[PDB]
């Protein structure tokens, strides 16, 4: 019963792609980035509160004078609800010297 | 590098070795010879400057023809022809032939070949023990092995898969008096002793697995399958590896009762794994059940200590954690006061790899567990039944005080035993 | 450039730095490589606080990554951001505390702790000033438990005016994964007491459900998961990282929470988190954010602030945001339930405000509370402890291994003094 | 109780919102081609360039052309570890060099012959006289060179702890190497004659007089298989005779 | 002009001169055959020091190879840098010494001094200022043990002005290899305490533990041991071969680092010694390479300075910027440990600066210090010793040769003696 049951068995290999399956399921690689992301995908967000504030000299595409009353709701908000976030980030030439 | 040395003593010790290293051969990849990423081969087989993995073991009996059968039979060229230790003459079913006679004048040979197993190992964790627990070689030669690698190699983890003796069929006729001497010695020099059975396994083979007609070899494949989920959180990666020395050390609270319990889960044939879901709750909760467990005995009768439950596949930590939820609360599981927690997962990352056209599947996910119970005292209490019975008899002592061994021998191995009953009832009783 | 040193303590250490260090990396903008390619001078600044300057460009982090056994350590070595630890901050044995605070602690953490304080004294002295030490573990274990305490005991010591961030990995109370849980958990509470200043406590459970009825998938994992424990902390040191409106430091955060010298143990969160099926749906505004702030559901441990009071309640925001309506609502939230806060404190809410959100996000905040509703997490830990230690279980693997009995009847009756110190003020 | 995708139970709307959000982070990278495979496969395939060498109107081997380098097969036992030989050297990115089981040139193994101190394109390579070796990267259009410094404690060999032998654009007296005969008894006296195609011969260097070895014992893992690690060595038998491990056949 | 003649005696010598050689020939960009093939002018401004000059551009280094047998000096010739060396200046007999300071120092050994001492007076002569010359052993062997100091005493006796450096590899503490070593050392330090002017110890011990705990390396080799001792053989004569902004030769260094007349044992270490794959994530500054020369695991013997007191500490740094930043951070060194620095001496290292970086490295450093730890060395030299010539061992081949046991017990003296000194001094 040893001899006719244990054989040198040729061909077959067990898998090993079942492996790195239940490697991701568990670990959730390509899922890091979408656990904490909110509202949509942006690549530049950060600004300053200096250099928007005193530099930029705020939203440039907005109404520079024009507050509007709005129709429903008590609010004057298109100064408010811009939320300023033009241009490119807070940068002045010091990635340049390093 | 973080190898542990498993040894194996009597006929069942290599026959369950056979069906425990065909698969170590089997799942890393390694054909019969010695031949062949991640994964650690490192932790079982070893290295040469010909890619040759040498199984890093040894097989010792004191019959010549069981490994001379070995060294006609599959596996010639894979084990190393001068570390499977053999022997002249068997013991013949006894344990005094095996521990005062035969054992002196084959120890210093097995002795040295552990030596220079243990020299090439710079990680050596453990031991893994496979003995039978009522026959020759296995009672007598075993102890003798455990008298000196407990006293030589100081504190090291020590887990032994004994083979209990069947409660209502038995082999030999002198099994009460190679089981309860042996165990006496055992006793003090053990860290865990998972007992298996041979009846229960026959059970399974034949209402899970659909094939009647079962014999031993079919039978070593699910204590295969134990002891390779045990130790493939060494030899894989997994998400909570549990490492050697968590059963030694997290699933006994008192050096006499180290004696737990195995029960491998997922059972179930090649025409029925394609054909069922695996889920995570239902393989968990039908471990717990008494019918599928591999000792008979009744755990509903005791009461549950410590458990440990070893996940490997496809398994998420939150369903373990929802499914032994509802294990902790369900009343018919009659759970110990005093040690609240009761539990340990490990999980590892594979299916578990399935023998050539076996009675088993490509499962996906298994679970094994080791849980120790206070109702393995009924076990004991049988066998302590059966020697009242053959003791006040005087039956068949003179095979035994004839070759050398003193007959006050047997009465220590008596009221020890009746301690260790006495203190598995004191620890089986409620505080309040 | 007040510096921070961060530690990691075993298996769940390295994994908490596996998940951590991957997101200072794509908030900074530093590279799997350490190259640093950010899209703003507004990060590199202060990459000093963090990560190290080497030749080449490469920002090396700062980081010690402990552990008693050659298994996660070799995880983190061998991943997206694992080429960027310095190949000897990771201080690696071999044998494995093995889930004991024992060995962990006395005899074979004993001697890995001088390999570490080889390399904390390495690296803490090159900075120009250390602002602090840090560490994350749990304990849970024998390893971030064991040789963590050791270590924290050991760094204290030397270094006794820093301050010190410990986030600990309390057990959970319904499912727990261990036998011997509430002894390493009790007996690492007193060596955490003297020797902290301040101590966040992490649950497995809580953290569990907000994935699952916050976040709602129904496969939460320890990758989901660990990325909500590294937000908070990455929520925490913002104002020594970044400019901002009112900033703050790891210091004007501990003398506005912490009243007495051992009623430490804080209440983390991380406000903006909703599932992503409400992706385009949610405005992320301040009363979205603030109201969720103080709810008992986005808490990061298994506390429930209903049932205890608060002492100190506190906050840091982020985002190019006003903050009248964070001294209204913050207001209202300390006014609308006084049953939930102190009587003694007048004012029980501090405010701080940085000017960059993480990236993903474009308004966000963490939150951090002293309450006493971690008596129920030390009580219970208590309960469960000297329900094992009257019939003396699994002693025998804390005594041989050089421990004496009395340590451990002294660990109880450190955390009894604690829990009555949360007793006083319950009402 | 555990029902799959596309079917509606139980928390099966956020599940849906999983499946388009990589759905689309995928189908996004897709088409402008940042997957790991279309940046790896366009990797593979101009290095792997089906390309042919220049043949020889004589025996002998002229400046200018573009030659493979091949070691051959040998009888050496001595490290029953073997891969079974006619290795060629190849382009080896992570630029290292390794040796290769490749007969066929497939452009990462081509090899230009430049010159060093001669001048016309047109001429006899011969023995003792510096030469360098040149190949062009996959769409780099760029010459490199074949070069191997001074054995230090900061730039040595990988697997080997030996000389190594590397790839750099600027040029040195560091990139330049000389052919020799194997025979010892009779390199000297054929000084002047150059050099036969599919014969062996010996490179070594010039600012550091160590051979080109091919170490086999070793094994090196890339993209490509298992493919040995070449270094920069004199192996030397009892009768000082380079050992197998240096020759090297310049068949073209 | 000053010039350094190099004199390699006995196996270990002729393999650490093997890399020497190699090392100052990269240096200057001197290739196998002899020419240079460099680019900088500042590589062939100053080659006088370590090598000669013939026909064209041949420049065959100034060495006297020496060793009893001609197997060792065999394999150099036929090795990669050996047809630099003249053939004549390579010195070997034919029977060898057998382990035995005895027959290199009175018998097989006095017969070849004669021809070694003509060699050394052919390229001593052939050069105007000589700095000094300079020898490479190892104390505890036969042709370097003896030979190597008959050579360095007849040599001080002609030439008794000139520097006499010596690179000497004491016996390790506990790795042994000749069982007859601490005999050879024992009878090889009374000379090498009154017939030199600047003696290095070089344990091999130290060697494989900054292989091994710094230059992480799983197999080191003796080529790696070797290059540890010639890039610190490279440094001292350094500010000699570069042009830099505060100069310090063979003797300027000396001068700053023996404090009183017998003690002159010096105890070296490189700088920049990094591992492989932790090369790239270190930043090379001038803080990060005091740290390092003066850690007690760089220290290239086997006498950890803690256990003693520095009586003066040298630092020949190698690089450009370096200034400010080498005074500050090291009088920071003098000044937090304060007890591992004597107190009868206020200053107690002298700084040096060579504006030219080794070939890869941006800088490195080099720190010849003179503990009082050194009286370890001898210490457990003299207890290994005297546990030998109790039960007379091995005496036979010894006082055969030609020794009377007297010499042996007057060797104990002078040893236990230095060690004596140096303890008054700390
Ligand atoms: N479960 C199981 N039990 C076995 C196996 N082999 C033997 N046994 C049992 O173990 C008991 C001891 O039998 P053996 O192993 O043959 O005896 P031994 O230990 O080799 O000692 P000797 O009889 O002297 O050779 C028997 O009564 C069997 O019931 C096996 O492969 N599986
Ligand atoms: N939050 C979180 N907890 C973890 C993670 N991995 C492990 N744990 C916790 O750690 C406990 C086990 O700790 P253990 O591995 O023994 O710690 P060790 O002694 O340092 O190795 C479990 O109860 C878990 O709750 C993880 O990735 N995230
Ligand atoms: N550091 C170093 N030591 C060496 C080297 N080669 C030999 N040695 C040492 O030199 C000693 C042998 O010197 P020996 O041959 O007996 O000297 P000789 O017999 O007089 O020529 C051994 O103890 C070695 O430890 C080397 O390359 N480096
Ligand atoms: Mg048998
Ligand atoms: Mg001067």
């Amino acid at each position: 019963i040893y001899r006719k049951e244990y054989v040198p068995f040729p061909g077959h290999r067990p898998d090993q792609i079942s492996r790195w399956y239940s490697k991701r399921t568990v670990e959730g690689l390509p899922y890091k980035y979408l656990i904490t992301h909110h509202q949509e995908p942006s690549q530049r967000y950060l600004i300053s509160t200096y250099d928007d504030h005193y530099n930029r000299h705020n939203y440039h595409p907005g109404l520079p004078e024009l507050r509007t009353w709005n129709r429903h709701k008590l609010l004057w908000l298109p100064e408010k609800a811009d939320f300023p976030l033009l241009g490119p980030p807070t940068n002045y030439g010091l990635y340049e010297q390093l | 590098m973080r190898e542990c040395i498993s040894v194996h003593v009597g006929q069942a010790g290599v026959q369950i070795g056979n069906a425990c290293w065909e698969l170590y051969c089997l799942e890393h990849g390694i054909q019969p010879d010695g031949q062949m990423g991640d994964d650690s081969f490192n932790t079982f087989f070893s290295e040469t400057g010909a890619g040759k993995h040498v199984p890093r073991a040894v097989f010792v009996d004191l019959e010549p023809t069981v490994i001379d059968e070995v060294r006609t039979g599959t596996y010639r060229q894979l084990f190393h022809p001068e570390q499977l230790i053999t022997g002249k003459e068997d013991a013949a079913n006894n344990y005094a032939r095996g521990h005062y006679t035969i054992g002196k004048e084959l120890i210093d040979l097995v002795l040295d070949r552990i030596r220079k197993l243990a020299d090439q190992c710079t990680g050596l964790q453990g031991f893994l023990i496979f003995h039978s627990f009522g026959g020759g070689t296995g009672s007598g030669f075993t102890s003798l092995l455990m008298e000196r690698l407990s006293v030589d190699y100081g504190k090291k983890s020590k887990l032994e898969f004994s083979i209990y003796p069947a409660p209502q069929v038995s082999t030999a006729v002198v099994e009460p008096y190679n089981s309860i001497l042996t165990t006496h010695t055992t006793l003090e020099h053990s860290d865990c002793a998972f007992m298996v059975d041979n009846e229960a396994i026959y059970d399974i083979c034949r209402r899970n697995l659909d094939i009647e007609r079962p014999t031993y070899t079919n039978l070593n494949r699910l204590i295969g399958q134990i002891v390779s989920s045990i130790t493939a959180s060494l030899r894989f990666d997994g998400a909570l590896n549990v490492d050697l020395t968590e059963f030694q050390t997290n699933l006994v609270p008192y050096p006499r009762i180290h004696f737990p319990l195995a029960t491998y889960a997922p059972v179930i044939s090649a025409e029925k794994a394609y054909h069922e879901q695996l889920s995570v709750a239902e393989i968990t909760n039908a471990c717990f059940e008494p019918a599928n467990q591999m000792v008979k005995c009744d755990p509903r009768h005791g009461k549950y200590m410590a458990c440990c439950l070893l996940y490997r596949g496809d398994v998420v930590p939150k369903d373990v954690n929802a499914a032994i939820a509802t294990i902790k609360t369900k009343r018919t599981i009659q759970f110990v006061d005093w040690c609240p927690t009761g539990f340990k997962v490990g999980i590892n990352y594979q299916p578990p790899t399935v023998v050539p056209g076996g009675d088993l599947a490509k499962v996906q996910r298994a679970v094994c567990m080791l849980s120790n119970t206070t109702a393995i005292a009924e076990a004991w209490a049988r066998l302590d039944h059966k020697f009242d019975l053959m003791y006040a008899k005087r039956a068949f002592v003179h095979w035994y005080v004839g070759e050398g061994m003193e007959e006050g021998e047997f009465s220590e191995a008596r009221e020890d035993m009746a301690a260790l009953e006495k203190d598995y009832e004191e620890v089986g009783m409620d505080s309040v | 450039m007040r510096e921070i040193v961060h530690l990691q303590a075993g298996q769940c250490g390295n994994q908490i730095g596996a998940k951590f260090w991957e997101v200072i990396s794509d908030e900074h903008g530093i590279d799997p490589t350490g190259t640093y390619h950010g899209d703003s001078d507004l990060q590199l600044e202060r990459i000093n606080v963090y990560y190290n300057e080497a030749t080449g460009g490469k920002y090396v982090p700062r980081a010690v990554l402990v552990d008693l056994e050659p298994g996660t350590m070799d995880s983190v070595r061998s991943g997206p951001f694992g080429q960027i630890f310095r190949p000897d901050n990771f201080v690696f044995g071999q044998s494995g505390a093995g889930n004991n605070w024992a060995k962990g602690h006395y005899t074979e953490g004993a001697e890995l702790v001088d390999s570490v304080l080889d390399v904390v004294r390495k690296e803490a002295e090159s900075c120009d000033c250390l602002q602090g030490f840090q560490l994350t573990h749990s304990l849970g274990g024998g390893t971030g438990s064991g040789m963590g305490t050791l270590l924290i005991s050991k760094i204290r010591e030397e270094y006794p005016d820093r301050i010190m961030n410990t986030f600990s990995v309390v057990p959970s109370p319904k499912v727990s994964d261990t036998v011997v849980e509430p002894y390493n958990a009790t007996l690492s509470v007193h060596q955490l007491v003297e020797n902290t200043d301040e101590t966040y406590c992490i649950d497995n459970e809580a953290l569990y459900d907000i994935c699952f009825r916050t976040l709602k998938l129904t496969t939460p994992t320890y990758g989901d998961l660990n990325h909500l424990v590294s937000a908070t902390m990455s929520g925490v040191t913002t104002c020594l990282r970044f400019p901002g409106q009112l900033n703050a430091d790891l210091r004007k955060l501990a003398v506005n929470m912490v009243p007495f010298p051992r009623l430490h143990f804080f209440m983390p969160g991380f406000a903006p988190l909703t599932s992503r099926g409400s992706q385009q749906y949610r405005a992320l505004t301040v009363p979205e954010l603030t109201q969720q702030m103080f709810d008992a559901k986005n808490m990061m441990a298994a506390c429930d602030p209903r049932h205890g009071r608060y002492l100190t309640v506190a906050a840091v925001f982020r985002g190019r945001m006003s903050m009248k309506e964070v001294d209204e609502q913050m207001l209202n939230v300390q006014n609308k339930n006084s049953s939930y806060f102190v009587e003694w404190i007048p004012n029980n809410v501090k405010t701080a405000v940085c000017d960059i959100p993480p990236r993903g996000l474009k308004m966000s905040a963490t939150f951090i509370g002293n309450s006493t509703a971690i008596q129920e997490l030390f009580k219970r830990i208590s309960e469960q402890f000297t329900a094992m230690f009257r019939r003396k279980a699994f002693l025998h693997w804390y005594t041989g291994e050089g421990m004496d009995e009395m340590e451990f009847t002294e660990a109880e009756s450190n955390m009894n003094d604690l829990v009555s110190e949360y007793q006083q003020y319950q009402d | 109780n555990l029902y799959g995708p596309r079917v509606r139970i139980g928390n099966w709307n956020e599940d849906v919102y999983l499946e388009e959000e990589i759905m689309k982070d995928f189908l996004a990278k897709r088409d402008k081609g940042q997957l790991l495979i279309q940046r790896n496969r366009r990797l593979k395939e101009n290095l792997l360039r089906p390309m042919q060498l220049s043949v020889s109107e004589d025996g002998y081997i002229h400046y200018g052309d573009k030659v493979m380098l091949v070691s051959p097969d040998h009888p050496e036992t001595e490290a029953d570890l073997f891969l079974p030989g006619d290795l060629s050297l190849c382009m080896t990115p992570d630029c290292g060099l390794s040796a290769a089981q490749t007969k066929i040139p497939v452009g990462r193994n081509t090899f230009t012959i430049l010159c060093a101190a001669g001048e016309v394109i047109g001429q006899v390579l011969r023995y003792g006289q510096n030469f360098r070796l040149g190949i062009t990267g996959g769409f780099d259009d760029r010459m490199l060179y074949l070069s191997s410094d001074h054995r230090t404690l900061l730039k040595s060999s990988k697997r080997s702890w030996l000389q190594e032998v590397f790839l750099t654009h600027e040029d040195s007296y560091l990139n330049c190497w000389q052919a020799a005969f194997p025979h010892p008894q009779l390199r000297l006296e054929y000084e002047g004659s150059p050099v036969p195609a599919n014969t062996k011969i010996l490179i070594t260097h010039c600012h550091t007089n160590r051979g080109l070895v091919a170490h086999r014992h070793l094994f090196l893992r890339t993209y490509f298989g298992q493919e040995a690690e070449v270094a920069a060595h004199t192996y030397l038998d009892s009768h000082r005779v380079e050992k197998p491990k240096n020759h090297w056949m310049l068949v073209t």
